[PDB]
């Protein structure tokens, strides 16, 4: 596998994404999109969700691949962040589009479950919702 | 082919880009899948050797409001760019697309860009 590679994403604080893949516990990569409408309205929602006791038991992070998929460049989408609001966001600089691409990411928003092994054990392209969530906590196979 | 519509089906296959060369221009018109729509305000397209291109001629659909963008021309399942070159030399023209736009179903798809090389084949389809 690549764990060294996850290891390596920095942030858009420039912290490394291990601060959200330690202690054995899953995670959910989330991708988006800079200049997008319905994207702007769920980046409140993200981190509302994010606060929310029952999803504190899931590292949930939002990863964007600055120069991927046409999106803003190394350099841009950092610096995009960083005039924005929300001091609090978990967003990931994926250069290249390292995640993106070995998901084969071509639609947002992308939920990427990783699990407490440091292992993508769901992909869901589109939307999720509570009851979807509530299903996933019963049963990882729960697609769709 | 048996749906084409909604938001069951992924962009990648939601989107038929039918390149249509002719002598006068390059016409790139590619059927966007009922239910997903693209803004003509994001939609890049140009094709030309060394910038010999006039501009790019759209067809026009229909306005669609919007929370944060307003309100701008969007496509829903008609589109047709008509790239009229402003030098007429029979030299090989590359050619630049970007789909960029969103779903009604709440699905925001970042902008696809896919190059084509014009080197004379008539039909063109990306090699996904």
């Amino acid at each position: 596998m690549v764990p060294h590679t996850l290891s390596t994403l920095k942030t858009a604080d420039n912290r490394p994404a291990s601060v959200y893949l330690k202690k054995d516990k899953p995670t959910l990569i989330k991708f988006w999109a800079s200049w997008c409408p319905l994207c702007l309205s769920e980046l409140g929602q993200t981190e509302k969700w994010a606060q929310d006791a029952k999803f504190s038991s899931a590292n949930l992070i939002t990863v964007a691949s600055p120069g991927f998929l046409h999106e803003k460049k190394d350099g841009d989408f950092q610096k995009w962040y960083a005039g924005l609001n929300y001091p609090k966001l978990p967003v990931v600089t994926d250069n290249g589009g390292t995640i993106a691409q070995s998901l084969n990411i071509s639609v947002y928003p992308s939920w990427a479950l990783i699990g407490k092994d440091g292992d993508v054990q769901r992909i869901v392209k589109g939307s999720i919702n509570e009851a979807q969530a509530l299903a996933l906590i019963r049963d990882p196979n729960a697609d769709l | 082919m048996a749906l084409d519509a909604n938001d069951l089906l992924p962009p990648e296959k939601a989107f038929v880009p039918e390149l249509a060369v002719a002598d006068d221009g390059v016409n790139v018109r590619f059927r966007i899948a009922d239910g997903y729509y693209m803004y003509q305000a994001k939609i890049v397209g140009k094709t030309n050797p060394a910038d010999l291109l006039g501009q790019p001629s759209f067809s026009k659909g229909e306005e669609k409001e919007d929370e944060f963008f307003g309100r701008q021309t969007v496509y829903h399942h008609e589109a047709q760019v008509a790239f009229p070159y402003a030098k007429a030399v029979g030299e090989p023209y590359k050619l630049v697309l970007t789909y960029q736009g969103s779903a009604e179903a709440g699905v925001c798809y970042p902008p696809v860009d896919t190059e084509f090389d014009i080197f004379g084949n008539g039909t063109y389809h990306p090699q996904t």
